[PDB]
């Protein structure tokens, strides 16, 4: 997260308010590296830093699921008999 | 694969060529993806649009690193030659399209059919036991002799997809030399840029250098050897494919050696790929000639 | 065969196993990331603010950076991933520990042959019909083979006993990890206080820092702790399944109360063993491998050959 | 079969439910307001998020 | 492959933990080709060659990235410990050489020969239907045929490899090579893991390119390849205890001599001679597997099977 | 594959130590892909265009980032010696090169067929049963792929003797790859030492930067002279392999093979003295195993075609 500080704030809110020339913010490249990891540790919502990490626990969910059944012996015995002795 | 055989030397030499080529275009892929860029400085003095070059100091720019980074990739989109940027690429489509040319012959499933016909029924009379019985002197697999020899002369479709396959790897080995001998001196190590971005960085002309140049010069080089190497196979797979006439293959050694003297004078498609089964090892035409004799038929 | 030995708590750690080692592997590829700590000093020198200049170049901060990640992080934080590694190793050694010894492996496949054969046994089939030739030859022959199992296999109880302590030895690995996990789990913090002295470095001596991973690997803990929970309540369902009911003793009673012939024996120690694993498999193996223990029923079948 | 089946729809029915509703708080423009002007000097940011 | 026979316990053991080895290897050398570096700082105050070491703001020490960039390289080159920068080559090498010790019975031609020999028969025996017969003491043409072929070729084959044992040669020796190494390696290696500080004070002398005579280094990985190296150790050791336990398993009995009494005794055919030398170490090996195809093969060789097989070719 | 049995211990053992030095190459360009960097410094006082090498503060340079980069390139293109920056590039060139005159054997389709030819009869003559039945001195099927085999063996004979081209082309690989061996040792020998850590460049961009001379550490150096060294030792054993090779080329006529011995141990005593081609790769089968020419050379004398045509009358 490439974050810029707000050089007017206005009740916890950035204010907003002959050439145009750069803001001088005086911070070192490790003081904005630090505020990058801050903010991006607290304040980006949690489901875009795990979005993945769902997404692979909710697929193999589901593919354990789509073959429980080829792996639970109960099941897996019947299973196998059916296919050895139909195909054969 | 199945035609391990129909392939004669310089076919394996200019595939083996091929992969080479192959995967130095590769290397040279990800050399120019990966750290290919170019360092480029401006000159601070100027005498109409240059550097004069009037203990020692450092010369400072007032630049900002990320208007070296806007000079450098703007001298690199402008000023850096097409050549020394899309060198890999153009190798790699070369390949592919030889590699394309190499297995269409392969690839279309009516010549795929016809040479996997002859392949099988030539890799079953070569572990026939009766071939070594007549040369020391199967009826069904005689009848299938006849009639693929009925089917196979009807057509020459082979032997010229072959000599087209063959004109094209030869023309484009011109072109291909050509061009690549023309614009290799094009990649330079330092290289001049003027590309008028004074109103976002204050200089006009800035010298940058190419640091994978001499590298991306030296594989163009190895580059050309490898394709002058390929020519050089193809010119004489031309001279072999216009000294003799391959869609007319005559048995007249093996019928004289062999006590049949009935083999008759293979044409087209048949003749054309007997003739490379003689490129390859002569004993498979010889032990072919005994499954193709009507007298060893009636012998059989 | 290996795989019918097997009941499905050994398959759901086994599973386990292999996402724990998929989990370690993950974490080893988070460590392999550079940037690890970002660290910045302490009390340096419509509202305008403006910025703390620390006066630190880039190699002070990377100095600051790998001294506080050497002396002020926790050791959890740093070798997680490679304590989940060797963790899961030895769970997936110790899992078939009681298959790959030798008179166990022997024994075991004495019986998956022998309960195969008898499987695909017409006479089994011919005595199940008489309850509910040639082949009385073999019947006759598997009859034999079956009294040599008995002589093989009963004898001893190997099997049993080291299976226990194998399953003992999950349990207390599972007890072991998931102690010091739940001890050491708090330690993964993101904000760090780095109490370093290298004020004659670089002229600080009190940071703050923070571990970029943290959240990430305190995520990957909290999976790692969950999996071995999992783990440890499967081997405990596993304990007290092996502890309720004596496996040194099968009651064929069971069989005895739907198939009239009262010969066949309660089979003791190992052969108890082997039986609750296929009986834990599946239960028609058992209830048909029943009817070639009893001597009544090879005198009838040795009646029957006689006949033929 | 038809354990597996049901565990699958509501799986299903959850996941679409918890991703629709969270779906739309992935921005790229964050504010954020983190507390550490000791250590920098500015108490909100303004970030991007690429 | 067809191998696995050949290969006893301590073999795989030291295979599994060589793949281990070289797993360490390949993380060990990725890390050094990635981010082994160390981020040295210059001490301002300097005495006797060393550091003096006599609100808050930084020490300003006028130093560019790329200074900084020369002073780190330098100091990496020149002060840091050889074998903290070649650790991870050093137990490729070993792991590559341990390897080579391994396969080199697999791949030298002769012993290559005999074995894939040894083995091919072994395997066409203990999956002879004629053997499950012979165990459970008329015969099909084509099987007949072929047992009688397996005998004579199971008889022309120990004539062939009794003459001499270039087998067991090549496993002595190798087994020597593998526990010399192990202790050369534990030696050099306890020695100089040592030297694998975090801290390290480098002097180079480049006062006339940056400005400063000692700088003080942090080399990150220096931990990381203290415990790599401890682990790696270990799994040395453990190699070498293998490798010892095989050794003695050469020295306490004669590995170039073999009695079938443990078969004739109990089977009716006690007309089994004693094999010797090559014959006799490729049967061990199979004991240390697994004795049923040494029981099963066992058959095959004496004579009285071989009256009683013609007997019932005859009988066909 | 098939062709395992052709190739004896020194072709394997080539084979090895080439897949090592390509294991080298390969690690050594993708080195030279990631970190082939310099750090080159400026030279404050310049001397007579050198470098004067003339609390504490450090030098301050006055020299952007870009500036740096810049400096670092073309002191990289110009003044590093070419065998520093492309000593994985030839060392790649030089195992493929190694590879290819190793393998076009294999890859000829002339000797590709024959070696071929020679394998598959071989093979089958080992699957033959009536070989090992006749050396031990009647099944339908058995006594028609023998008749098939002598003959199949009597017509491979008078197809080989023809021409030596496989022992030729064996000949030619073996020089080639022995002169290589002697230029690749004298050039590399020669050029090691060039490959230095600290390095003075002079490339006159005083124009661009404000320095004329630099000084410039090369942190790769110190491996690629490790790296040099393992090659230097590959190829030198290499080289020694390829000394006994042409050696045992050159130490008996390999064109001429004397089946004197076999013939002697065997009753039959008429096995002719094969020359040329056959020879050849009858003298590589020796190399492996002389068991495989030892079954082989039965379906070469005459007496031996007497008895089998003296059986197959008393079976017909
Ligand atoms: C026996 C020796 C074999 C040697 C083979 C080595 C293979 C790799 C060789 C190519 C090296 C490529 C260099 C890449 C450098 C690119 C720029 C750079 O310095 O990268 C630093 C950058 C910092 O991380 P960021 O993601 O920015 O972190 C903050 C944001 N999250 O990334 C890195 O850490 C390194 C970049 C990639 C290099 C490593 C690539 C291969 C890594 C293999 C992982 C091995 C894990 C093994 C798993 C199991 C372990 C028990
Ligand atoms: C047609 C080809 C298709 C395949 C292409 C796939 C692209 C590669 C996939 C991996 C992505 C990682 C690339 C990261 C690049 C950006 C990182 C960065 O900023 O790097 C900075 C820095 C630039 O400077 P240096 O290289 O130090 O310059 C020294 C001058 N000699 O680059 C690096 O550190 C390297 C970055 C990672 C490189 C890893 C990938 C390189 C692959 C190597 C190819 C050759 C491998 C085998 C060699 C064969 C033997 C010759
Ligand atoms: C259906 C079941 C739904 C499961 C989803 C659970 C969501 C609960 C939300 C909890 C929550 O919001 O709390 C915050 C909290 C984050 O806290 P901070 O970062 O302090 O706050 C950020 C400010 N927004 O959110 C969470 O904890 C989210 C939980 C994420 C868990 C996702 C699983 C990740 C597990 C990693 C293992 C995967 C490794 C795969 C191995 C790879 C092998 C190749
Ligand atoms: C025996 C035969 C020996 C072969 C070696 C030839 C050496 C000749 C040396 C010629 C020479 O020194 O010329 C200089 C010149 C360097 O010039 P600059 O750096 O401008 O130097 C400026 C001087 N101040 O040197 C060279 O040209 C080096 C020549 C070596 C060429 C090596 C070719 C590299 C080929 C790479 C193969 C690519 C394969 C990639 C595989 C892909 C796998 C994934
Ligand atoms: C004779 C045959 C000629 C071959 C083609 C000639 C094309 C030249 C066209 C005329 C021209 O000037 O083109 C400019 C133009 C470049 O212009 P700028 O970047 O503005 O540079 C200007 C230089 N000052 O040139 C080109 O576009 C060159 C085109 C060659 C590339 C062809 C495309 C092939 C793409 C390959 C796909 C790669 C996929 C890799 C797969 C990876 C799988 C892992
Ligand atoms: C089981 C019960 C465990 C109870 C707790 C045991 C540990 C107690 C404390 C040990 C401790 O602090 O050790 C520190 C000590 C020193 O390092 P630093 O932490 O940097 O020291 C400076 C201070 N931070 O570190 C340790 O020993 C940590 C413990 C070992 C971690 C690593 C273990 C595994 C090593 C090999 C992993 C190999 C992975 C890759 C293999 C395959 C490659 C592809
Ligand atoms: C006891 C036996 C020891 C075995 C190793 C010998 C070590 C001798 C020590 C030599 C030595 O110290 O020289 C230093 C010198 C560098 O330091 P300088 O700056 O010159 O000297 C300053 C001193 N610090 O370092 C060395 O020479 C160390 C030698 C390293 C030997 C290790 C060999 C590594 C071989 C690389 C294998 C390549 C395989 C590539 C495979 C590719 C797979 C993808």
């Amino acid at each position: 997260m490439i974050c810029l500080p707000c050089k007017w704030v206005t009740k916890d809110s950035c204010n907003d308010s002959t050439g145009p020339t750069g803001i001088k913010y005086d911070l070192d490249r490790h003081q904005y590296n630090y505020v990058d990891a801050v903010c991006y540790e607290n304040r980006l919502h949690w489901f875009a830093k795990y979005f993945p990490y769902l997404v692979l626990l909710h697929t193999l969910i589901f593919l354990a699921c789509s073959n429980f059944w080829f792996k639970f012996p109960r099941t897996s015995s019947k299973l196998e008999h059916f296919v050895s002795i139909l195909l054969k | 694969p199945a035609y391990r055989i129909l392939k004669p030397w310089w076919d394996v030499f200019t595939d083996y060529i091929s992969i080479v080529m192959l995967m130095i275009a590769v290397f040279g892929g990800t050399l120019q993806v990966t750290q290919d860029k170019m360092i480029c400085l401006p000159c601070k003095w100027v005498t109409k649009d240059s550097c004069n070059d009037s203990g020692p100091t450092g010369i400072k720019y007032d630049l900002d690193r990320h208007q070296y980074n806007y000079v450098d990739a703007v001298c690199y989109e402008n000023r850096l030659h097409w050549f020394a940027k899309y060198f890999p690429y153009l190798v790699l489509l070369h390949t592919l399209i030889f590699l394309a040319c190499s297995n269409f012959w392969f690839k279309f499933p009516r010549t795929s059919s016809k040479l996997e016909h002859f392949v099988s029924i030539l890799l079953k009379c070569f572990d026939s036991p009766w071939t070594t019985r007549a040369l020391s002197e199967a009826k069904a697999l005689f009848e299938k002799v006849k009639k693929f020899r009925t089917h196979v002369e009807e057509g020459d479709i082979v032997y010229r997809l072959y000599m087209r396959q063959t004109i094209i790897k030869v023309i484009k080995f011109a072109l291909i030399i050509c061009y690549t001998v023309y614009y290799v001196h094009n990649i330079k190590f330092d290289v001049d840029c003027t590309v008028d971005i004074e109103s976002l960085t204050g200089y006009r002309t800035y010298r940058c250098a190419h640091p994978l140049a001499t590298l991306f010069k030296i594989l163009a080089s190895f580059y050309i050897s490898l394709v002058i190497f390929y020519g050089l196979i193809c010119m004489y797979t031309l001279w072999w494919m216009l000294r003799r006439s391959l869609k007319k293959y005559s048995f007249e050694s093996i019928r004289e050696e062999s006590s049949y003297s009935d083999i008759p004078d293979v044409k087209n498609d048949f003749a054309f790929m007997l003739h490379l089964i003689d490129q390859y090892d002569p004993l498979y035409s010889k032990r072919f000639a005994v499954f193709l004799s009507e007298v060893s038929e009636n012998k059989l | 065969a290996f795989r019918v030995l097997k009941p499905w708590w050994d398959v759901f750690t086994d599973y386990l196993s292999v996402a724990m080692l998929m989990i370690g592997v993950f974490g080893c590829t988070l460590q392999v990331m550079q940037d690890k700590i970002i660290c910045l000093p302490k009390r340096v020198q419509t509202v305008e603010m403006k910025g703390l200049k620390t006066d630190l170049d880039l190699q002070q901060y990377s100095f600051i950076n790998q001294m506080c990640y050497e002396r002020a992080l926790h050791w959890y934080a740093k070798y997680f991933p490679y304590l989940v590694l060797i963790h899961t190793l030895v769970f997936m050694l110790c899992s078939n520990f009681w298959f790959k010894f030798p008179g166990s492996s022997s024994k075991i496949e004495h019986f998956i042959s022998i309960l195969g054969k008898c499987f695909d046994s017409p006479w089994t089939t011919r005595a199940l019909s008489e309850v509910s030739k040639k082949e009385g030859e073999q019947a006759k022959a598997l009859f034999e083979k079956v009294k040599k199992f008995r002589l093989h296999v009963e004898e001893g109880d190997i099997l049993y006993a080291m299976y226990v302590r194998q399953t003992v030895l999950k349990v207390i690995k599972f007890l072991i990890i998931i102690a010091y996990n739940s001890a050491l789990v708090s330690k993964v913090q993101f904000t760090v206080d780095c109490n370093v002295d290298i004020q004659d470095m670089t002229g600080y001596k009190n940071f703050s820092c923070n571990h970029t991973m943290a959240h990430l690997f305190s995520k990957l803990s909290f999976c790692y702790l969950c999996f071995v929970s999992i783990y440890g309540l499967t081997c405990l369902y596993t304990l007290y399944w092996l502890f309720y009911r004596s496996l040194r003793e099968y009651s064929f009673e069971y069989v005895r109360q739907e198939t009239g012939i009262d010969d066949i024996p309660d089979v003791k120690n190992d052969f108890a063993f082997m039986l609750h694993m296929i009986d834990q498999y599946d239960p028609l193996y058992s209830k048909r491998f029943a009817v070639f223990l009893s001597e009544v029923s090879e005198n009838k079948l040795k009646q029957l050959n006689l006949n033929n």
